[PDB]
């Protein structure tokens, strides 16, 4: 369809080759960055007043133990 | 084939080959390459080696 | 004009070479020809140059509103490169 | 790219420069020397006096006899008016330029 | 054990997955075929 | 991808910790002099790109 | 020095009975950064729970993120398992005698010359 | 810093994703999802 996993490698070095069992591999580390980021997220979201909402605010202060900043609003 | 009462028994065995390890290695290498799941299945059901 | 050859033999290391020496023999190497274990110890100095050049600027700015370093002055020059040190000063 | 290249050598060695005419304004692939090869034997004068600016400025290794020997082209044919006063100037330095290449 | 999977019924991203896919930017003459033959 | 990538390829650092190039052999070799002052140095584009490439 | 006491008696219900006396001090430097980073910690979700004063529950999350990923611990019991699992399939290479401890194949071994360095 | 008989509990630790189905067998939290629909509206 569009940006599957070699459009992301031509984004940063233009000539680089991926083994075929590597690039399971990633979308795996994709899938347990998912769950873990949002289990974290759901858990903040539980904290605020016993339960709020999935708020974006709470999840640039989620973002500071990955070392990571969102260009996004804030 | 069930009436023949040969070829039924022919189904319901298996053809040994006895073949040394470099020709069993030749067969392995050919049985990877495209358009060759089809043959694999008569050598994992019919054939033991 | 000169090559980097020379420019190594002008260079006056302080730490001894059997500092750096015994730092490779631990990791697994000879350190037995002099050429290669000058940069380790010029790198060290470095280092330790930047947070001595560092906590000078924030002992001569402390109260000015001999040189005695304590750590207000260590504390804050470590947080840039990410050490953190909490030492408690009673009991 | 070898294929491109045949293909456009091809086709201008079959009578076909309108298509390639049409090319050079396409979305992506800004190509202006090839409008400036191809647009002088047809009525498009207004992408010439375009694609003179990125022309000049890239200075493609050590190109400037042919792009002053295109420059006669607008300013022999021009649709408003011409002085025709820098005539000899441009022939001049087109010829010490390619008198100069000969000696290499 | 590593073939297989890409013969096992592994089409779905493979010829439908690839299917109306832009160009890559080194064959830049296959748009301008189509816009001729449209046109 | 930048970490595995890094630790196959060669790459220059600008004013730091910025990576951009991820590609050729701009870099000189340091053991020579003539890279030494271009070093201290740091139509006219071809010849520039044939003193890194 | 009511924390040396202590701090002895732990090694010692761990049958350790010959120390040095700047160890015992780490520990106590160690306990004490570990309470203020995770009291600074609680300061941080208290100041981000819009509350004036401090809560215990942010303590509680507090010290999980401390655990998330400030500590290192195998998963136990049920993920090696699925290893040898997924591994109990792969079969035994035949045993060919030959010389004996034979080694693996040329290239993937440390022995390679540096291509640019040359003679 | 006390000493008693009991182990000290934090009831904090690394919490390992893992959920409990079946009270003997436990998921790495996903790839188990419609499957479990599937044989507990069913068969049950």
């Amino acid at each position: 369809t569009k940006k599957k996993l070699q459009d992301l490698v031509r984004e940063v070095d233009p000539n680089e080759q991926l083994d075929e069992d590597v690039e399971e591999m990633l979308l795996q580390i994709a899938d347990d960055f998912i769950e873990s980021v949002v289990t974290a997220a759901c858990q903040l979201a539980r904290h605020r007043k016993s339960s709020t909402l999935e708020v974006k605010d709470v999840q640039l202060h989620l973002e500071r133990q990955w070392n990571m900043w969102i260009p996004g609003f804030g | 084939i069930l009436s023949n009462f040969k070829l039924r028994a022919f189904l319901d065995n298996k053809y040994v080959v006895r073949l040394q390890e470099d020709s069993y290695n030749y067969l392995i290498r050919y049985l990877q390459s495209d358009n060759n799941t089809a043959l694999c299945k008569v050598l994992t059901l019919h054939i033991h080696l | 004009l000169v090559d980097f050859l020379m420019q190594l033999e002008d260079y006056t290391p302080t730490i001894p070479d059997a500092v750096t020496g015994y730092y490779l023999n631990r990791a697994g190497f000879e350190a037995s020809d002099p050429r290669i274990i000058r940069l380790i110890s010029l790198a060290a100095q470095k280092f330790i140059s930047d947070i001595a050049n560092d906590a000078l600027q924030h002992c001569k700015m402390k109260g000015t509103a001999k040189y005695t370093l304590t750590m207000e002055d260590l504390t804050p020059a470590l947080s840039e490169y990410g050490i953190n040190v909490k030492k408690p000063h009673y009991f | 790219q070898l294929w491109e290249d045949h293909w456009i050598r091809c086709s201008k060695e079959l009578n076909q420069w309108e298509a390639l005419t049409e090319y050079g304004q396409s979305k992506g692939h800004i190509n202006p020397y090839l409008v400036l090869e191809c647009a002088w034997r047809v009525s498009n004068w207004t992408a010439m006096k375009e694609a003179l600016v990125q022309v000049e400025v890239s200075c493609p290794k050590e190109m400037a006899w042919k792009v002053n020997m295109y420059r006669g082209y607008l300013a022999i044919c021009h649709p408003e008016e011409q002085q025709l006063s820098f005539i000899e100037r441009l022939v001049e330095m087109a010829s010490s330029l390619a008198i100069r290449e000969w000696r290499r | 054990k590593r073939c297989f999977k890409r013969y096992s019924r592994s089409s779905l991203n493979r010829q439908q997955d690839l299917s109306h896919c832009p160009p890559p930017p080194q064959l830049r003459l296959l748009d301008f075929l189509q816009k001729r033959k449209e046109r | 991808l930048t970490s595995v990538v890094s630790r196959r390829k060669a790459y220059r650092l600008r004013d730091g910790h910025f990576k951009y190039a991820f590609g050729s052999n701009v870099t000189p070799q340091p053991y020579l002099k003539n890279s030494v002052v271009a070093y201290n140095n740091l139509d006219d584009a071809e010849q520039q790109a044939a003193l890194l490439l | 020095p009511k924390d040396a006491q202590m701090m002895a008696q732990i090694l010692k219900d761990m049958g350790i009975t010959e120390y040095e006396p700047r160890v015992i001090n780490q520990m106590l430097e160690f306990a004490f950064r570990y309470v203020t980073t995770i009291l600074d910690d609680a300061k941080i979700y208290s100041s981000h729970a819009k509350k004036a004063t401090v809560d215990a529950d942010d303590v509680r999350l507090a010290i999980q993120c401390r655990a998330d990923q400030s500590f290192t611990s195998p998963p136990p019991r049920d993920f090696l398992l699925d290893i040898a699992r997924q591994r109990n399939q792969t079969p035994l290479p035949l045993i060919k005698p030959y010389s004996g401890p034979r080694l693996p194949p040329d290239r993937y071994c440390l022995t390679a010359p540096n291509y640019r360095l040359k003679s | 810093c006390h000493y008693s008989g009991h182990h000290p509990q934090p009831a904090s630790f690394c919490t390992f994703g893992s959920r409990q189905i079946g009270r003997g067998y436990y998921v790495f939290d996903s790839r188990w999802n419609r499957l479990r629909c599937a044989l507990n509206l069913m068969v049950e």
